[PDB]
């Protein structure tokens, strides 16, 4: 019932000093952890094996370990390693002290387009590298991209991510409920790597027009626009976006962007893209040029 | 509605009649928002010297931390914005406040090359050793 003060790791021997609660995570409990030798900071993320009933919590804890632990890529969070007692599982994370988009998001509302440049790219990037590695993330949002000191995104949270196994494979089954749900999702015909497309799509309209795409106070209304691709881009959205969003948000899966497709879309390759964006970046907006 | 809320966005556009009315009607010179903005921290991060002044001189809380562990002092240096870090120090603004990432007003200033902020912050005792 009660976290250890002090987390030790049986395998490494490495032992982590429990510090301040950085907020719940699904059902998990998260803090800062400073390792009592190297005195490095990481995130914890301790989940009590008691909230870990065998279904669709449990084994889904262990893909996204399976997974995370797999990757290592600049705009992927750091995995610095998982274990367990009787009580917990406990895993290691990369601390992201710039918090996420949605803390930006919330606070700025609509960015400059050469600030979506900026982080878009990186969010494709680690994308990119996901998908060939074969992950398909499935539950990309505005909270689990992070941003480190330099405002670089990592993308994290890997618990709806799945590994496609063989070619052409069909996935039908998610262990929970994606944020923006791709319209295949909402049908039977199963989905693949097209989703996180979808979802980069509802991202980048987001972060250009400053609310979601398709999201009403009704959940019925909400989907049935996804369904029928209903959504409207303010005029006042520079064509080369509009037009890039338009190719994500398309109900058709085969007809989007491949991720590579993506990354060398003309938003990307052309447009400015700023060396750095100033701190000042997370609470007003920034003067460019 | 909140005289909280009208207090935020009266502060955060600039509005210095307005602050001055909500404070008056008993509006809480302390809210915060939803990532931990307080009425000081938006009209210092926006400029509003005035704001800043008024708010200080009714007690607002000179050091509250927002959701990234900056305080109006730490906004204010990453502006520029001289005459509101003045006024913040006056009122005893920590001026080692550490952010989230371990970083003072005068990392920041630095980083955003606002000279003129870092010598002001030196003055005031700003330590560039300062470490978390
Ligand atoms: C580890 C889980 C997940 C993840 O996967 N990674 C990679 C992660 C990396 N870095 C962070 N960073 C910080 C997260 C929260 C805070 C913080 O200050 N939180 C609150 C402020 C309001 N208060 C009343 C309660 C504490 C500071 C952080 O960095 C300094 N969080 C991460 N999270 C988040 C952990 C809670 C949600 C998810």
């Amino acid at each position: 019932k009660e976290i250890p003060e002090v987390l030790v790791d049986p395998r490494s021997r490495r032992r982590y000093v429990r510090g301040r609660f950085l907020g719940k995570g699904g059902f998990a409990k998260c803090f800062e952890i400073s390792d009592a030798d190297t005195k490095e900071v990481f995130a914890g993320k301790i989940v009590p094996k008691s909230l870990l009933l065998k279904p669709h919590q449990r084994e889904k804890m262990s893909m996204e370990i399976s997974i995370h632990r797999s990757l290592a890529h600049q705009h992927v969070v750091g995995f610095h390693g998982f274990f367990e007692d009787n009580d917990f599982v406990f895993v290691v994370l990369e601390l992201c002290r710039r918090r996420s988009l949605l803390e930006l998001h919330k606070r700025r509302k609509a960015l400059t387009e050469p600030e979506a440049r900026y982080y878009l790219r990186q969010i494709v990037l680690g994308c990119q590298y996901l998908h060939r590695n074969r992950v398909i993330h499935r539950d990309l949002k505005l909270g689990n991209l992070f941003l480190n000191e330099d405002l670089e995104v990592k993308i994290g949270d890997f618990g709806l991510a799945t590994k496609v196994e063989y070619d052409g494979e069909r996935k039908k089954t998610l262990c929970g409920t994606p944020n923006y749900i791709a319209p295949e999702v909402l049908s039977k015909k199963g989905h693949s790597f097209e989703v996180d497309v979808w979802s980069i799509g509802c991202i980048m309209y987001t972060l250009l027009v400053g609310k979601p795409p398709f999201e009403t106070s009704c959940l019925k209304e909400t989907y049935l626009r996804i369904k029928k691709n209903e959504y409207s881009i303010p005029k006042h959205i520079n064509p080369v976006a509009a037009s890039l969003i338009q190719k994500m948000l398309q109900t058709d899966p085969t007809a989007r962007p491949t991720i590579n497709e993506l990354l060398n879309d003309e938003f990307f390759t052309s447009g400015y893209i700023p060396a750095r964006l100033p701190i000042t970046c997370l609470t007003i907006p920034p003067r460019f040029s | 509605s909140d005289l909280g809320k009208k207090l935020l966005e009266a502060a955060r556009a600039g509005q210095d009649d307005e602050v001055r009315i909500l404070i008056a009607n008993g509006a809480d010179v302390n809210a915060v928002d939803n990532t931990g903005l307080t009425p000081l921290h938006l009209a210092a991060v926006s400029g509003h010297l005035e704001i800043v002044e008024v708010l200080l001189k009714h007690g607002a809380d000179v050091d509250a931390a927002d959701v990234y562990g900056f305080t109006p002092l730490h906004l204010a240096a990453m502006t520029g914005h001289l005459e509101i870090v003045e006024v913040l120090l006056k009122y005893g603004a920590d001026v080692n406040a550490f952010d989230m990432t371990g970083s003072t007003p005068l990392h920041l200033a630095a980083d955003e090359g606002h000279l003129e902020i870092v010598e002001v912050l030196l003055k005031y005792g700003a330590d560039v050793n300062a470490q978390d």
